[PDB]
């Protein structure tokens, strides 16, 4: 771990755009794990903070980081319902073939958890 | 990780019991971030 | 009046699981009347 | 118990108008009591099935009956949320006062309940 | 003061109103008998 | 296949919604882990 890693992880988990562009600037490890594995694109993209999730893919956060359970932001986003954030996760290529440690698609996770919009936008990008 | 103990009567009452201590044991074995993802999820609903 | 014991593991889970197992014991003390008219107000209400 | 009384008690509760009137004009026991106390009020009231309760007032139904936990027809209607049927059986002299063996007046049962129309009209007819 | 619940489940609905009936119904039983059967319940 | 589900009571409803999301996000564990936590149950 790393102190600046840290402050961007609870920065882009709680929504903090600004104090997220400070952290990067500050060369913030932007693939910065917490203790699941979650990078700050893993927590951003869980909850819903798009701008944040965007400054992170332009400034190299792996879009297919994987937790200690295998799953990658699309996972969460997906599972989560943030619509808006699977595509833009999906721009910047994210794995919809990549399977946690349980089996599960991204598509699996939405489609259980009846976020229709986010199956159907997986299951074509397939 | 500390171990309780119930008593119920009647079979149809432990039935419902042991249905949802199953599940909030087995929800343990759940990972944090799709946990906090399905609570993310209830508060778009609500 | 058949009696069951389940084993739990967790002091929250305990807490959720004793509350829900008093509520159904204590069900059982309502009159019948009053558990059907109940169920006749939540018919209603769905 | 009486084999018309039961055959009055089962038509009163699931709704048969027709059968009730058959079972009255045969002498049915209307004041008829099921294993907890209900009379054929006390279930027509509960079930909310209004013509049938009418007709029992009509034909000699006792309007504060009160069954094995000192229920009486007005609180069941009270706490089911049947208000015509409520209003009815003031109008015949349901008994506002009347405290089931756990104290509670119809009126506590709608309060706790939330049929708020029903409590207001039982608070006004004090 | 009333709040409402989804549920995905036709079993999972049916568990949750049998326990929302236990939970509202139990509110009516005299507090004594309450008391009298938690006082009980120090059995374990 | 999504039910509804009314409740009086924030405490009852905090309740309810610890268990609905209990019997939901069970269904995700793989049944061999389901099965092998079953198999031990039969302590009592
Ligand atoms: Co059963
Ligand atoms: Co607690």
């Amino acid at each position: 771990g790393s102190d600046l890693g840290k402050k961007l992880l609870e920065a882009a988990a709680v929504g903090q755009d600004d104090e997220v562009r400070i952290l990067m600037a500050n060369g913030a490890d932007v693939n910065a794990m917490d203790q699941n594995g979650e990078t700050p694109l893993h927590l951003a993209a869980m909850n819903g903070h798009l701008e944040i999730v965007e400054v992170l893919l332009k400034t190299g956060a792996d879009v297919n980081a994987s937790d200690f359970h295998g799953d990658t932001p699309l996972h969460l986003a997906a599972m989560a319902g943030h619509l808006e954030i699977v595509e833009v996760l999906l721009k910047h290529g994210a794995d919809v073939n990549a399977q946690d440690t349980w089996g599960y698609i991204p598509f699996d996770l939405a489609a259980w958890a009846g976020n229709e919009d986010i199956a159907e936008v997986l299951q074509k990008a397939a | 990780e500390d171990t309780y103990y119930l008593q119920v009567r009647g079979r149809k009452n432990f039935e419902i019991l042991m249905k949802l201590k199953e599940s909030l044991e087995l929800m343990e074995l759940v990972p944090q971030p799709l946990v906090d993802s399905y609570r993310q999820q209830q508060q778009l609903l609500q």
